[PDB]
């Protein structure tokens, strides 16, 4: 069984662990408990073959940790949950992605960003907003919720198949990316 | 600016498809409010009406089908007794011609048996004789077969010896300038490519 | 605060608490999660300087007290570490079955492990998910 | 240019082909004379012999072919009788009860399709009063959604004219400069082409 390192980020609120529990033991959760460090691992079947997904949750309430870029710099896939029920969460996306950068000590990384709370009245962030800011980036966005359980399968395994093209793409491309430019006379 | 100009275009296309979502869903729902008022006082018929005559009907035909269980279960109990009489008749019958004829069949069987061995037996020692034979021709054959095959061989390899000497340098010698001249073209064909897609 | 609550064979959640909780007070948001009955669990301390035994400890130990340690809950009336769980659950796509010869249907995988088999590789298989 | 340099190579090897054909088909051919003569000794036996097999095996096999015959007389037609009687019984079981058990199954569905003479009949009644209402209520939404969409029909066309005017008239504006932009890239790539490919 292949093993993959998945390590999710976001701001506090915004469902979180809402979404670990959901996947992983199948249960909801209403009371608002701040994680700190918690490890969940399941085995199931990605594409034919065995997928061991090692996720570790984040601390939403907190600041710089040394701790955190230590665990962080161990993560392979990197999964941005946000509620758009809150400016904030949209907001605060880009802290994190730059911290990613900085911790990965690459430009380039497999991220995915995740609106949660969809189904919520409270939605202020738009489908548009995110669908453009996610593809100045080059990364994927996917409307998931806990609470419907809806299209959360996926955006793991959305992860776990950009992971793979990754590696390959790493043989394929050899970090060449262009060849050789030129203009009219 | 081609794509972008072009994009723009949807991109309001989809704005103003978005201010008539709003006014279509609404009246939609509105008017898909009135199907589903319509069907809940349906339901009001449809589902009580069904639950509430469901049950002279539920009762009638469960009934009958009492009625039904109870003739199936008293005339099977007398029918399996005909079967089983007579079942026991026919399987008394068959086993009555099952044992003198069974065993009939073995003796018979014996005796085909036995001619099929006593008539294998010089046969399958001729079959021997004849495999000897088979089997040597193909050996004096075999081995004047894989002479000629040997030498026929070395006359081929000796053949294909100016084809992997001769022939390929001259292939090889000849197809060098045209690789070269190929390479020239290819060369130019690349800035082709460049200078028109680029 | 850091509560380090471990868990049965080698799970981890520290969770974040506050104000004037209990041992049972964390435990029920586990106990909601997990789905099973704190009856046949006992609460573990941390080894303070022992020969190599947990140290049972009480349900009604305030959790603040505990701050920095690691406290674990394991089973005393029933067997700790992961078992396999039978699911019943259909499947989405269609994953070959690479332990047989053929192709995989409508067959069994667990929940805790990922074990894909047929009707016929129940009772075939002779190796379990023990994976150490 | 040295197509001819090639094929006079390539004819070479047709020269060493016959070369080798000659010899090899001399001794092929003395080669097969030896299988054939070979095969001809044992082909021989084995026709000769196989007299001496086939007509003793057509024998025995006829005599266990008569005697399975004769058997089948003295088992398969006393057990066609067996058969007969057999199914005389059954037939006779049968006929006690495909009459009965026939006619209460005809009894059965009297009370069945006469139920549902009372059953369905006047339900497929009491449900057209529920369809005439649901027809009413599709009706009445219908003629609403007909507005609805006929009205949002002209909506459509505004904006769809509102936004093809411009469209068109850019495109149109972008589409000449681009095509001779286009033109001039193509005329300059033939040109080159039919430099490279001369
Ligand atoms: C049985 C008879 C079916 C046909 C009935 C007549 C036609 C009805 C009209 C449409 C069909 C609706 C079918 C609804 C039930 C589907 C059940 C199913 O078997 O679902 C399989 C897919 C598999 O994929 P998955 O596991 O990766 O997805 C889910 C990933 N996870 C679980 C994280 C949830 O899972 C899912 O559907 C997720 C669960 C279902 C979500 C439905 C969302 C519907 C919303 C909008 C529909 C838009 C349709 C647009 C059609 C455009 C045509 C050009
Ligand atoms: C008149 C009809 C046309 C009308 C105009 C167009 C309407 C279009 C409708 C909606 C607009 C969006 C359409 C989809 C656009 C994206 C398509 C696409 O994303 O293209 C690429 C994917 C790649 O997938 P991936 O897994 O490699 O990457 C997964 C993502 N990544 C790389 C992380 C891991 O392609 C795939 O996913 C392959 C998915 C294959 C799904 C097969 C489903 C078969 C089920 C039923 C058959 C009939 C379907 C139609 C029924 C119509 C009924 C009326
Ligand atoms: C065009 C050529 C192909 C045509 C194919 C179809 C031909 C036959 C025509 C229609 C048959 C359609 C059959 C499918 C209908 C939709 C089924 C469906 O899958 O829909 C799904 C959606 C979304 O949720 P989900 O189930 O996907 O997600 C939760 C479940 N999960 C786990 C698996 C995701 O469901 C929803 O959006 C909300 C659904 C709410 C339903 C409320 C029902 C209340 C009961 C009665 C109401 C009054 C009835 C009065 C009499 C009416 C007679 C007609
Ligand atoms: C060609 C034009 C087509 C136009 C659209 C309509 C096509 C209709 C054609 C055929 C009928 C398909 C009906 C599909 C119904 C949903 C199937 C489904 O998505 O099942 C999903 C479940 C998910 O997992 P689970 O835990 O819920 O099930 C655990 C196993 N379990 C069932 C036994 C508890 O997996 C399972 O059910 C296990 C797999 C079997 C599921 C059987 C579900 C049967 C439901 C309704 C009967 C069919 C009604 C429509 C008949 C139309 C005839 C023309
Ligand atoms: C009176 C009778 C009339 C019959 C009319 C139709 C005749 C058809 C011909 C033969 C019979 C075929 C019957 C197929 C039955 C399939 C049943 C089925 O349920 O199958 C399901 C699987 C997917 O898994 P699942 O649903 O079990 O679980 C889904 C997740 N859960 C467990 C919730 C629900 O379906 C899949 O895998 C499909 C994956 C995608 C395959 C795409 C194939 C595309 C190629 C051709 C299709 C082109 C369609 C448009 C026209 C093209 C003309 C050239
Ligand atoms: C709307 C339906 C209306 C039906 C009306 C009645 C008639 C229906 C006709 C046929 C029935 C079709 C039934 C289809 C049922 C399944 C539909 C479906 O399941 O639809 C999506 C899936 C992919 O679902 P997914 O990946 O989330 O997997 C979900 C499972 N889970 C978690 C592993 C990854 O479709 C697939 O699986 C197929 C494979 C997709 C592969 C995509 C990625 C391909 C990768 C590279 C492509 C390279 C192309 C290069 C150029 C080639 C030129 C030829
Ligand atoms: C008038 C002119 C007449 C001309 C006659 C001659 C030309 C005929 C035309 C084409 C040649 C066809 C040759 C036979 C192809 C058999 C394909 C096949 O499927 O036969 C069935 C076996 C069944 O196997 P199963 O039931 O044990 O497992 C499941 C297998 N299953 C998923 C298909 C569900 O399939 C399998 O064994 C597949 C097992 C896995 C194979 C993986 C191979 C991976 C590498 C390449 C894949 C190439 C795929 C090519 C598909 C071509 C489709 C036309
Ligand atoms: C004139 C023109 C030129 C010449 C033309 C004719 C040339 C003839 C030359 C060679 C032909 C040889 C034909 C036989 C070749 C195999 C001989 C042999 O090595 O056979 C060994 C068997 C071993 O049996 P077992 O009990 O050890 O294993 C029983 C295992 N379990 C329980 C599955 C079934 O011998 C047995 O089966 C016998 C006991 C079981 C019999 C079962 C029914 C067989 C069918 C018909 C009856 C045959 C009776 C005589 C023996 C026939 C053997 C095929
Ligand atoms: C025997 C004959 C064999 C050949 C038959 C050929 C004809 C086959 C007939 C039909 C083929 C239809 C092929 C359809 C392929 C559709 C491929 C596709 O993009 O699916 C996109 C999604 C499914 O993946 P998602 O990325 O959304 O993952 C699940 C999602 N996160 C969730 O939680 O729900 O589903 C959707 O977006 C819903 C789209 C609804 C509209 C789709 C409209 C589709 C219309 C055109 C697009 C076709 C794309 C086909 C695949 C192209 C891959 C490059
Ligand atoms: C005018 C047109 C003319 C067309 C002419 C076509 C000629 C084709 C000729 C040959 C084709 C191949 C024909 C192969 C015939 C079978 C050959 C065969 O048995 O090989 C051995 C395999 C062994 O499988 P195992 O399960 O044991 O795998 C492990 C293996 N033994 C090991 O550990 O080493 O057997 C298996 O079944 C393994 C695969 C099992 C799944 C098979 C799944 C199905 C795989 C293939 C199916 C092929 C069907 C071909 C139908 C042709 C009809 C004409
Ligand atoms: C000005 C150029 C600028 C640079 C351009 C670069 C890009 C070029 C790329 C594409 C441009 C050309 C694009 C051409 C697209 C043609 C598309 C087309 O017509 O398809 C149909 C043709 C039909 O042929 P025909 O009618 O002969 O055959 C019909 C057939 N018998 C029947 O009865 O069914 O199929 C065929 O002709 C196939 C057989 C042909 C046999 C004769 C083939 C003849 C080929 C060459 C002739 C000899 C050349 C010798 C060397 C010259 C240079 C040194
Ligand atoms: N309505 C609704 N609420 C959700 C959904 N997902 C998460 N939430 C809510 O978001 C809040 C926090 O969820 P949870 O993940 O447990 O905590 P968190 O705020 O993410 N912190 P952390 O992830 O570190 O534990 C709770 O109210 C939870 O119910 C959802 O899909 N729908
Ligand atoms: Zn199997
Ligand atoms: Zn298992």
């Amino acid at each position: 069984m292949t093993e993959y390192k998945l390590v999710v980020v976001g701001a506090g609120g915004v469902g979180k662990s809402a979404l670990t529990i959901q996947l992983i033991q199948n249960h909801f959760v209403d009371e608002y408990d701040p994680t700190i460090e918690d490890s969940y691992r399941k085995q199931v079947v990605i594409d034919g073959e065995t997928c061991l997904l090692d996720i570790l949750d984040t601390a939403g309430q907190e600041e710089y940790s040394a701790m955190r870029d230590q665990y962080m710099r161990t993560g392979e896939g990197f999964l941005c949950v946000f509620a758009i029920n809150n400016t904030k969460s949209f907001e605060d996306i880009h802290h994190y992605r730059e911290q990613i950068k900085r911790v990965k000590d690459s430009e380039d990384v497999p991220m995915v960003l995740v609106g949660n709370k969809c189904d919520l009245p409270s939605r202020t962030v738009d489908t548009k907003q995110a669908q453009d800011l996610a593809r100045s980036y080059g990364i994927p966005f996917i409307e998931t919720s806990a609470k419907t359980r809806q299209g959360v399968d996926d955006a793991f395994y959305t992860l776990v198949r950009e992971i793979r093209k990754h590696k390959e793409k790493m043989s394929k491309d050899g970090k060449k990316k262009k060849k050789k430019s030129k203009t009219k006379c | 600016l081609k794509l972008l100009d072009n994009w723009d275009s949807v991109t309001s296309t989809f704005s103003k498809l978005r201010e008539q979502l709003g006014p279509v869903t609404q009246e939609f729902w509105d008017n898909l409010e009135k199907e589903t008022e319509g069907l809940r006082q349906e339901m009001s018929k449809d589902l009580e009406e069904v639950k509430a005559k469901v049950q002279p009907y539920l009762d009638d035909f469960q009934k009958k089908w009492q009625e039904e269980m109870e003739l199936y279960r008293q005339k099977v109990e007398p029918l399996r007794a005909e079967l089983q009489e007579g079942a026991r008749q026919k399987l008394h019958e068959l086993q009555e011609k099952l044992s003198p004829l069974g065993e009939e069949m073995r003796d018979r069987a014996r005796a085909h048996v036995d001619a099929l061995r006593t008539h294998l037996a010089p046969y399958s020692d001729e079959l021997r004789q004849r495999l000897a034979a088979r089997l040597e021709a193909l050996k004096e054959n075999g081995g004047a077969r894989l002479a000629e095959y040997h030498a026929k061989a070395t006359e081929h390899l000796s053949t294909l010896s100016e084809k992997a000497k001769p022939a390929l340098e001259d292939l090889r010698q000849g197809l060098l300038p045209v690789l070269e001249s190929f390479k020239v073209s290819f060369l130019s064909a690349l800035e082709e490519y460049t200078k028109k897609l680029n | 605060n850091t509560i380090r609550v471990f868990l049965p064979n080698k799970q981890r959640t520290v969770v974040n608490v506050r104000n004037g909780m209990s041992l049972h007070d964390c435990l029920m948001k586990a106990l909601k999660v997990r789905g099973l009955q704190p009856e046949c669990c006992a609460v573990f301390r941390l080894l303070q300087e022992h020969k190599g035994k947990k140290a049972r400890l009480d349900w009604n130990t305030d959790a603040a007290s505990l701050i920095g340690e690691e406290l674990q809950v394991d089973f005393l009336d029933h067997v700790p570490l992961t078992t396999h769980n039978f699911a019943r659950k259909t499947f989405l796509k269609l994953a070959f079955c690479d332990i047989c010869q053929k192709f995989l249907l409508n067959g069994f995988r667990c929940q805790t492990c990922g074990y894909k088999f047929h009707e016929h590789c129940s009772t075939k298989v002779p190796t379990m998910c023990v994976d150490w």
